[PDB]
């Protein structure tokens, strides 16, 4: 079916993400407001409001229910605000401003590691806010992480202790892949550079047991690249094009089982890809 | 019998 | 703001298990169903009985469900699993006696072929269910025989466990937890004083409750019966346990 | 309304114990409880005590660790959310594997094994 909720906003809408069970709907916007809508059997009703962040909002990401009801917001203002809620009301919990340029993206970490939140701001740095407990957080920093600033961040599925790995890429079209040593340092590993000018979004496919790591990409020049690799521990990342549209591509998304990719860019449209038996990506709708 | 009969 | 890729007005995204969201500029958030697109289905998920004792009953019960749903390759594969898991094919410890059913071509090789095809089709559901169901001197021979004894290769246990973890995560997504326990039941790797009752005084050894404040506990059904109608400590303590035990 | 000079005598306290023990034999357990409510409201000198205690294995005021979570909806110990017995957060005294009071009552209606994998204890049926 088709479900539609009226935004009742006054300015633009930048992102919209639902909840883990499919029983909530969050909306970021440039009105300096967030309006949480309870979607259930086709009905739009309010639950909360975000009347103030000191600026427009860019991207929100829900956290795992294992740890409760936690919502994050990275936006224009240079602040990242969490919304831990208690006793049926949504309340501002904790904020920090560890940047001197607008926060670009936030992406919640896999639940096995803990409750970690990567923050790729526009000032060439990445901050990983770990939950120390008892209402305290730790803020790490890696300065000079980019020459133009990371546009967006992504987390790698967890494998078998543990080895934390995540991917990010800036406006210098030099997408890299990080790592963490035993000490605690975020050492760099590699740097893919088969991109034209910039890379807006980066998304990493979910893992379902297949020995193959797949990373998507979308450049500011029309290109949706699928950087598959199946060389176990040989580290061979071979780009393969999928298309080249008529305008800038904005966001790349994945399925649960990594069979469908949906890319929506500057053309004010959304097209759905796939992966055919031969090895070519075709549209469906 | 299963392999070759009545799909 | 030099780094300004500002005018973002469109976006598509997958959410939930069976859902999709997208919005556009002319602007209400329209979602859509994609349940028939992914190889997994919630409807078939709710019905898939599993059991460790009576394997055959599970296979024949799951057989009817796919026909009740519409899928076909399963109403074949489940039948093959039923005929390829009977206790008549029980292995024998001695290596002399008979060739194991694993080394028969319709044994292990069939399992590998089905696993490969459904890996290509990218359907973690059937993988999880099939794997769960199928789960100097002369001394250095019985070890190799036990290695060849099994219908699943001992050299790829990790991938099977990964399949069984992934299906559990998707089941949690859907909203079923009992099934998440049944599936995870098969995974190999692991996940003072005062001991009397208070309503019948017989020693407790199993499942129990108590207040944090009162410190009076007992059998769980006992507390169901007691607190069905009252609000006081059973042992004359005065606690309103509905205001203490719970948060 | 007798005073604390003949209610503390050995003779009178023997009759009380035998009546309480007699009631437990007839399986009239709820009637015994109502009698102890009356006794509690009239003789505070025979009050019961606590039988429950939280002893953190690490030190948790010292170790800053939380208690375990349930085996079905996985939410941690204490987070909020008649039918108020449902979130009572029961426990097991043999297998050290607990959960939300109502979550396993729904799970135990069709099975007889501990929810936690790699554990072979039938929690409810062990009492009988
Ligand atoms: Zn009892
Ligand atoms: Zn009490
Ligand atoms: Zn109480
Ligand atoms: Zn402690
Ligand atoms: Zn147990
Ligand atoms: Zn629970
Ligand atoms: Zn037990």
């Amino acid at each position: 079916v088709i479900n539609t909720v009226d935004t009742s906003h006054e300015d633009m809408i930048h992102d919209a993400q639902m909840d883990y069970y499919g029983t909530r709907l969050a909306t970021c916007s440039s009105d300096r407001s967030v309006k949480i809508f309870d979607v259930r059997n086709g009905g739009q009703i309010l639950i909360a409001d975000l009347r103030g962040h000191e600026g427009p909002v860019w991207q929100v990401a829900w956290a795992h229910p294992m740890y409760g009801n936690i919502l994050a917001s990275c936006s224009y203002d240079r602040k990242v605000i969490i919304w831990r809620e208690e006793n049926g009301t949504w309340e501002k919990s904790h904020e920090h401003a560890g940047h001197d340029s607008s926060v670009n993206s936030v992406c919640w970490a896999p639940h096995d590691y803990g409750l970690i939140l990567a923050c790729g701001s526009s000032d060439g740095a990445i901050s990983l806010l770990t939950y120390t407990g008892e209402g305290q957080w730790e803020v790490k920093k890696i300065n000079n992480a980019h020459t133009i600033g990371c546009n967006a961040v992504s987390w790698a599925p967890a494998v078998v202790n543990y080895i934390k790995r995540f991917a990010s890429g800036g406006c210098d079209n030099l997408i890299k892949l990080w790592k963490e040593e035993e000490d605690g340092q975020w050492k760099e590993e590699q740097k893919l550079e088969a991109h034209s000018d910039w890379v807006r979004d980066v998304a990493w496919a979910p893992s379902i047991g297949l020995p193959t790591s797949t990373i998507a990409s979308c450049s500011q020049d029309g290109r949706v690249f699928i950087w598959t690799c199946d060389d176990a521990s040989s580290n061979t990342w071979s780009p393969k094009l999928l298309h080249k549209f008529n305008d800038v591509v904005w966001h790349v998304s994945w399925s649960i089982t990594a069979n469908i990719l949906a890319v929506s860019g500057g053309d004010n449209k959304v097209t759905l890809w796939k992966e055919s038996v031969d090895g070519q990506w075709v549209c469906i709708s | 019998r299963i392999i070759y009969c009545s799909p | 703001d030099a780094n300004i890729p500002f005018p973002r007005t469109s976006g598509a995204r997958f959410c939930g298990a069976g859902y999709l969201v997208y919005f556009t500029r002319p602007g209400k958030v329209i979602i859509q169903d994609i349940a028939c697109l992914l190889p997994v289905h919630k409807s078939l998920g709710e019905l898939y009985i599993l059991n460790v004792n009576d394997i055959q009953e599970t296979c024949q019960k799951n057989a009817a469900s796919a026909l009740l749903v519409g899928r076909k390759d399963l109403v074949q594969v489940w039948s093959l699993a039923t005929v390829a898991t009977d206790l008549c094919l029980g292995p024998k410890s001695d290596p002399d006696l008979e060739t194991p059913w694993a080394r028969h071509p319709f044994g292990r090789q069939l399992l590998e072929s089905l696993l490969a095809h459904y890996c290509r089709l990218r359907d973690v559901q059937t993988l999880a269910m099939l794997c769960s169901v199928f789960e100097d001197p002369r001394e250095r021979e019985r070890d190799q025989h036990d290695k060849n004894k099994r219908l699943l290769d001992p050299a790829n246990t990790q991938q099977f466990d990964d399949f069984k973890k992934c299906y559990g995560e998707i089941l949690y997504r859907w909203g079923l937890r009992e099934k998440r326990a049944e599936v995870l039941k098969f995974v190999s790797c692991p996940p003072g004083f005062t001991f009397q009752c208070a309503i019948c005084h017989v020693a407790v050894r199993g499942s129990s409750n108590f207040c944090l404040t009162c410190g009076h506990g007992g059998h769980t059904s006992h507390m169901m019966e007691w607190f069905r109608t009252q609000e006081v400590c059973p042992t004359g303590c005065g606690c309103h346990c509905l205001l203490e035990s719970t948060f | 309304g007798s005073p604390l000079d003949v209610l503390k005598d050995e003779r009178v306290q023997y009759w009380i114990e035998n009546y309480r023990n007699l009631l437990d034999a007839w399986r009239f357990w709820h009637k015994r409880a109502e009698f102890d409510i009356h006794r509690s409201k009239l003789d505070p000198s025979s009050k019961p005590l606590a039988q429950v205690f939280v002893s953190c294995n690490f030190c948790c005021p010292g170790c800053r660790k939380p208690l375990p979570r349930c085996a079905l909806c996985l939410i941690n110990m204490g987070t909020p959310v008649l039918a108020q017995f449902n979130n009572w957060f029961t426990w097991c005294h043999n297998c050290r594997h607990g959960g939300h009071a109502g979550h396993m009552l729904s799970w135990f209606r069709d099975h007889a094994e501990c929810p936690v994998s790699a554990c072979t204890c039938k929690c409810m049926q062990l009492d009988t």
